DNA sequence: ATATGAAATATTGCATAG
DNA sequence: CTATGCAATATTTCATAT
């Protein structure tokens, strides 16, 4: 789940 | 309001036009003057008309209103707007931290200020997910109004992400789910629709609801393309190879994917993004 | 008028408001009924504040003030956009060339029509460049004002693209150096930035001064990672890559700008363009 | 010369 | 909840002046 | 070229009415 989220 | 008057005749004198030239089929020259010097606000045919003459989005005008420094708070906003897309997470909360310390009045920036200082602040562990989402909250409940008719909207958005990397996915994806209903509503603003899918799209996938993730994925991806908009796009391809490979798709459908991905990470220089890229 | 206020009171019951609600802090309830029976034209304080509550851009209500059908003329303006950015020329013939018959009264979007069906009728080669930058000219001597503010920008554009491709190179080239220059006094439009800087890499190319035109069109590019466009992402790089070839470059430099072209050629579907890819 | 200007 | 007369405010045009 | 008194128009509020 290596990806951020994205603000 | 003197604020709008010069920056009419300010523009004026940048475009070569006097008074009388500007007055021309839409007012008499004298109707300039007084609108110049603060003494009157100008009817909806009278602005439209300078506007157009000046060449000028009519929005500027309604900007620069009420409160000052409109050129430079638009290009700060841009900026922390640019920051927050490479993760400069440190940099916002000192950038922000700045401005916040001035303490002007502005309502609507100061909560696009605060909504920032605060995402940053969670996401450097200052703060706990609690508290920032109760804090973001409160921002919504100044019901504010705005220019910007969609800064509540990435509020929620915000407060939706947390809830669900921070395990409530059910809360998380009813918000989202409430986010693009509100966004039907709305005029279009279709690259927050496909940010908004994105971060719905994780949450679902982190539900095991892999056929519902790649769906939002692929509505997110036919946006993008249809748009021309790369800003999300490699991540939505590295998502949708996600989405494949848990509904076990054919090898080579699930690398195609992850190398759109890589090639978007590339050419748009995200350092960062391309660690998850190992071994795939 | 009456299109304002009903547009006003149209939307107010859809948020489902009252004129009471929906006056709270901004005016009395009968300045809202009154402006919704187009009695009067609100002044931009209530305009602001009305707009805010509603959740409109605020040029939504001046773009209703004087012409009618605004909503699908918007849709239509949209589709002949992208057919153009299809290459689609025959449709946007035939499209524009049903909705001019009506002759409806609206300077703007007549301007528009006619416009995009010149540039059509050149393409199908129905009428010769010289006749058609002759209608183009005649457009521009209008003068015409209206909310599109760069409208005589893009129909500048389309003169210089076509002396570019007749021979025409000075005359092109110092017409795209000219808009250019009328683009950085104008609001920010970094997407029609982009093209001119297109088109004027193709006409520099085509005047073989490559390191000029190669210059173009990496600042092209770089404006284009900035502002996350993929609209014309793919033919700068192509382009990148004849000026590369030119210039004598290593292979593997060349060979890569063609790829990042077909990269984008393919996922955005664009079937016309990969035929230029044969043999690189 | 073969992509078209961009009109 | 909306709408309208009448009074109070606010704007714009026309004449004119610096 | 701009600015201002003053008259002419326009808008907004407050008090009511349907
Ligand atoms: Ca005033
Ligand atoms: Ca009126």
């Amino acid at each position: 789940a290596d990806l951020p989220f994205e603000f | 309001a003197e604020k709008l008057g010069s920056e009419i005749k300010k523009i004026r004198v940048l475009r070569g036009l006097t008074q009388k030239q500007l007055s021309e089929n839409i007012c008499h020259q004298s109707e300039v003057s007084r609108i110049e010097s603060g003494a009157v606000y100008p009817s909806m045919d009278i602005l439209q008309g300078i506007a157009a003459k000046l060449q000028i989005p009519i929005i500027h005008f309604y900007e620069v209103l009420i409160y000052s420094d409109i050129e430079r708070k638009k290009q700060f906003k841009d900026q922390v707007i640019m920051l927050c897309k490479q993760k400069r997470y440190k940099e916002i909360y000192n950038k922000v931290w700045n401005e916040l310390k001035k303490e002007e009045y502005h309502p609507e920036f100061q909560q696009f200020l605060q909504w920032q200082y605060y995402v940053a602040a969670y996401v450097l562990k200052k703060v706990d997910y609690e508290y920032c989402i109760l804090e973001l909250k409160k921002l919504l409940n100044q019901q504010l109004t705005g220019i910007d008719v969609y800064q509540n909207l990435y509020i929620e958005n915000a407060i939706a992400n947390i809830y669900a990397e921070n395990g409530y996915l059910k809360k998380g994806i009813d918000l989202f789910e409430q986010i693009l209903k509100q966004l039907e509503a709305l005029h279009d603003n279709e690259e927050f629709d496909v940010k908004v899918r994105y971060n719905h799209a994780k949450a679902l996938y982190l539900d095991s609801r892999y056929e519902e993730s790649l769906y939002q994925v692929n509505k997110a991806i036919e946006i993008s393309c249809r748009i021309n908009s790369m800003a999300l796009i490699g991540q939505l391809y590295y998502q949708r190879g996600e989405c494949l490979r848990k509904l076990e798709y054919e090898e080579a459908e699930i690398e195609d994917a992850y190398k759109k991905a890589s090639f978007f990470f590339d050419i748009l220089e995200m350092h960062a993004y391309k660690e998850a890229l190992v071994n795939k």
